[PDB]
C-alpha cells in the first residue's frame, strides 16, 4: 500500500529578489535610473510625559515625491518534482499526478493571479497605502535587455478580484509557460509610488526595537516579503471567499480556514490526491500546486 | 482701509451668516480668516492628529505593543500641551515632540497583514496614512514648525 | 432667487495681495474669495459630529430627564450620527443625516417654553445649546435639501 | 381686587424677510403643522412651527391694553374693609406713583422678553410699539431688544416716554391701547416657538389661532410683570415674576414679605411696609 514520503521537500519556483528603494520626482520616473537609494536612518524620538527611544526611519528627500521600489522575479518551471524525497513509488505517483494536472489545466489560472499580484503593486505593502498614484512596469527582460514591457495601474486593478485584461493576460501566458517548464522567465518589477513629498518609506522589518531591513546601505522589502504578497492568491477557502484572497498555507493561515476539520487543507488533499487516487475539485488543485510552487518542507513525520 | 464688494447667490450669504454667528464672529471677519487660510494649520494639524490618535486609541493596535500606545498618548499629550501654551517656544517643542509620537507610533505599526485588504482595527496603516499626511515630511513638518514658531 | 451683496473693509495691502494672488490663480476676485471660503468653511459630515458632542453633553445634565422628547432627542442625535459615520453607501448617509436633524427637532420639542428668573440656568432649559443645533442644522427644509443635493 | 389691570393679547405669529419689515401688513402668518419623528432605534408624533424657505424674520404682534383703577376690587366685599383699602391705595398713588412700575412694565416690554424662547439666537430683535388712539397711531416707538438689558433697568428718554404713557394708563387718566410688534431675525427658515400645551398620540400640542401659531395672553402677561428686584438676598440676579407668594427667588410666607401678610399688615394694621416693597404689592394688585 502507497504511503506518503517521510521526506519531502520543494524548492522555490518564483523566486523573488530584494526589492530596493529609491526616490525620484514622477515626472522624471521615465529615467529612473540613478535615482538615490532611500537610506534608513536611527533617529531619536521622545515620548510619553509621566526619555528618549530610538528606532530606525526611512524617508525620502525633501525634495522627492516618488519611491522607486525595483526587483527581479525569475520564474522556474518542474512544480511537482521534489527536491528531496526517499520513497520512489510516491515520488513517481506523485509526478504523474501533476504531470495529469499541467497537462489538464496548465497553470493558466495560477499564472493569471500572480500576475494581477504583480501588476496590482501588492508587494508595496505599507507604501501602497496612502499613495496618490502607483505604478507598475514590468520587463520581460531577455539577454539583459527588455523584450517586452507591461505598464500598469495598480489603484485601477485594485486588490479585491481578479479580471480579465488583454495586457495582463500577456504576461499571464508568459509566466505559464514559464510555470510549464518551456523555459525560464525573468523579470524586472518596479513600482513608482507617489506617496508624498519627503514622507515616510516602509522597508520590511528585522534599547532599539523593530529595526528596519537594508541591503547595502539601501532600504529594501525582503525577498520573502515579496513572495508573500505574490501568493495572496486563494480565494477557494471554505467559507467566506467572496471577501478576497489570502495567501496560500498548508492550512490557510486569525486562526485556519483550511481547517483539517473541513479537510480542505492541503495535507489532508495532497494524500487524498496522491495516495487514495480521488482527484480533489478543480480548485483545489490549483491550491494544491500553488503551495508546491511555493515550495517547503512537506511529509509525514510519523506514519499514517 | 480699502474695500471690496462680492456678488454671491442669496442662500451662500445666509450660509456664510449662519457659520459667522456660529463661530462669534462678524461677516467680514469670518470671510477673510478664510480666505487668508493657507489650508492646514499647524494647531489644525495637531487637533486632528490628536483625534486620529483617540481613534486609534480605542482599538487593538492600542494594546499591540509599547511603541503603539506610547505613539498614540504622545500624539495627544502633545497636541494638549500645544493647545494650553503661552509662548511660541512650548508652541514649537510641543509640534515637534508631537510628531515625534507619530513616528513612535509608525514604527511601532506592522509590516504585514492577511487577506485581501487590511482590517484597519488591527492594523492601524490607514489612520497613520492620514495622519501622515497632516504632519507631511519629517524635515517639511521641522521646516515648517521653525518657519511659523522658531 | 435674487442675488446679495457683501461689503468687505480690509486694509489696503490685503485687497492689493488678495487681487495679486487671484489674477495669478486664473479667476475672478469674487470666486477667489468664495471658493478659498467654501473649501474650509463647513461640512455635511461635521455637523453631525458636533450635534452629537452637544448631545452627549446634555446626557450629563438635567434637561436629559426633563421629559422623554428630550432624551429620545438627545438618544436619537447620537445614534443615528453614529450610524452616519459607518459609510459606503451613500443611501443610508442622506437617511442617517435627515434623521440627525429628525433627533434635534424631538429634543427642540420637547425643551420648556417659559423659565423663572431674568436668565434661564443653560442646564435646566437648554435654550443656547438647542440655538447651536439649530444653526448647524439650519432651517428643516435647507438642511433637507443640502442632504437630497450631496448625498441624492 | 383680582381685575386685570395689564390686559394682552395673544401674539400672532408672520413670517418674512429682515430689512423688510416696514411693510410687514401683508406678512402670512406662521402655520403649525403636525409632523412625524423618527425616534431612539418608531414614529411618534410632534406639532412643529417653522418660516417659510425664503423668510429669515418672525413678526409677533400682540395689543396690550393698560387701565386704571387698580385697588378697586372686583369681589363684593365688605364695604368697611373696601374703603380702607381704597384709602390707602390712594395715598400709594399720591406719594409714590407708577413711575417705577411702568418704567420696568415698559423694560419688560421693550426689551422683547415676551418673545420667550424666540429671542435667543436671534441675530438682531426689533421692538416696534405703537400708541394707538382712535383709528390710526398717536406715537411710535422704535426699540432695540438686545441692546436694552435684560437684567438691567437704565433710564432712556425714549423708554422714559412710553413709561410715562403706561403711568398714565395705569393711575386711572384714560385706558391706553398700545399694538406690539416683534422683529426677530432668527434665521432662514429656523424653528418659531409658540406657546405649549400639555397632552394630558401627541406628545405636546402647540398653541394657534385660526391656523396661525400664537404666543398664548397668559405667557406675555407672566413676561411683562418679570418686576420686582426686591425679593430677600439676591442682589445681581433680575426680576422675576410677581405672584403672591413669589415663588420659583422667592418670598416665603414666613419671612414677612410675602404678599398676602404686607398687604394686611398694611391695611389693617397700618403697618406701612418697605418702600421698595409698596411696589411690589400694587404690582400684584395689577396683575390680579
Amino acid at each position: 500500500i502507497l504511503s506518503t514520503a517521510s521526506v519531502l521537500a520543494f524548492e522555490r519556483k518564483l523566486d523573488p529578489s530584494d526589492a530596493l528603494m529609491s526616490a525620484g520626482a514622477w515626472a522624471q520616473r521615465d529615467a529612473s535610473q540613478e535615482w538615490p537609494a532611500v537610506t534608513v536612518r536611527e533617529k531619536s524620538v521622545r515620548g510619553t510625559i509621566s526619555n528618549l527611544q530610538t528606532v530606525d526611519v526611512a524617508n525620502l528627500p525633501s525634495d522627492a515625491d516618488t519611491l522607486k521600489v525595483r526587483f527581479t522575479l525569475r520564474v522556474l518551471g518542474g512544480a511537482g518534482t521534489p527536491s528531496a524525497c526517499n520513497d520512489a513509488a510516491y515520488r513517481d505517483k506523485l509526478l504523474q499526478t501533476v504531470a495529469t494536472y499541467v497537462n489538464d489545466q496548465g497553470f493558466a489560472e495560477l499564472a493569471r493571479r500572480y500576475a494581477h499580484n504583480l501588476a496590482n503593486a501588492r508587494f508595496l505593502w505599507r507604501n501602497r497605502v496612502g499613495a496618490e498614484a502607483v505604478e507598475v512596469r514590468i520587463n520581460h527582460i531577455r539577454q539583459g535587455e527588455v523584450a517586452r514591457a507591461w505598464r500598469f495601474d495598480a489603484l485601477a486593478i485594485g486588490l479585491r478580484d481578479f479580471k480579465a485584461d488583454a495586457e495582463l493576460d500577456a504576461l499571464a501566458e508568459l509566466i505559464a509557460s514559464g510555470l510549464s517548464g518551456s523555459g525560464h522567465v525573468l523579470l524586472e518589477v518596479v513600482a513608482f509610488a507617489r506617496i508624498g513629498d519627503g514622507q515616510e518609506v516602509f522597508p520590511s522589518q528585522e534599547q532599539k526595537s523593530k529595526t528596519l531591513y537594508s541591503v547595502r546601505d539601501a532600504a529594501a522589502i525582503h525577498s520573502q516579503k515579496i513572495g508573500n504578497a505574490l501568493r495572496t492568491i486563494d480565494t477557494w477557502y471554505p467559507d467566506e471567499d467572496g471577501l478576497g484572497p489570502i495567501a496560500v498555507e498548508p492550512y490557510g493561515s486569525g486562526k485556519a480556514y483550511r481547517q483539517p476539520k473541513q479537510k480542505l487543507d492541503f495535507y489532508t488533499l495532497l494524500d487524498n490526491w496522491v495516495l487514495r487516487d480521488e482527484a480533489p475539485a478543480v480548485e483545489q488543485q490549483h491550491y494544491v500546486i500553488a503551495n508546491l510552487i511555493r515550495g517547503g518542507v512537506f511529509g509525514e513525520a510519523e506514519e499514517k | 482701509d480699502a474695500l471690496i464688494h462680492l456678488r454671491v447667490p442669496a442662500e451662500v450669504k445666509g450660509r456664510w451668516v449662519k457659520e459667522s454667528r456660529l463661530e462669534g464672529m462678524k461677516l467680514t471677519d469670518w470671510i477673510t480668516g478664510r480666505v487668508e487660510a493657507k489650508a492646514l494649520s499647524i494647531a489644525e494639524v495637531l487637533e486632528e492628529a490628536a483625534a486620529m490618535a483617540r481613534s486609534l486609541e480605542d482599538s487593538p493596535i492600542f494594546y499591540r505593543n509599547k511603541l503603539c500606545a506610547d505613539g498614540i498618548v504622545t500624539i495627544q499629550q502633545q497636541a494638549a500641551r500645544f493647545s494650553a501654551a503661552t509662548d511660541d517656544a512650548t508652541r514649537l517643542d510641543a509640534a515637534l515632540w508631537a510628531r515625534e509620537g507619530y513616528q513612535l507610533l509608525s514604527s511601532g505599526l506592522p509590516d504585514s497583514y492577511s487577506g485581501a485588504v487590511p482590517n484597519e482595527g488591527r492594523t492601524g496603516w490607514v489612520t497613520a496614512s492620514q495622519m501622515a499626511r497632516l504632519f507631511g515630511g519629517e524635515a517639511l513638518w521641522i521646516e515648517r514648525c521653525q518657519q511659523e514658531l522658531g
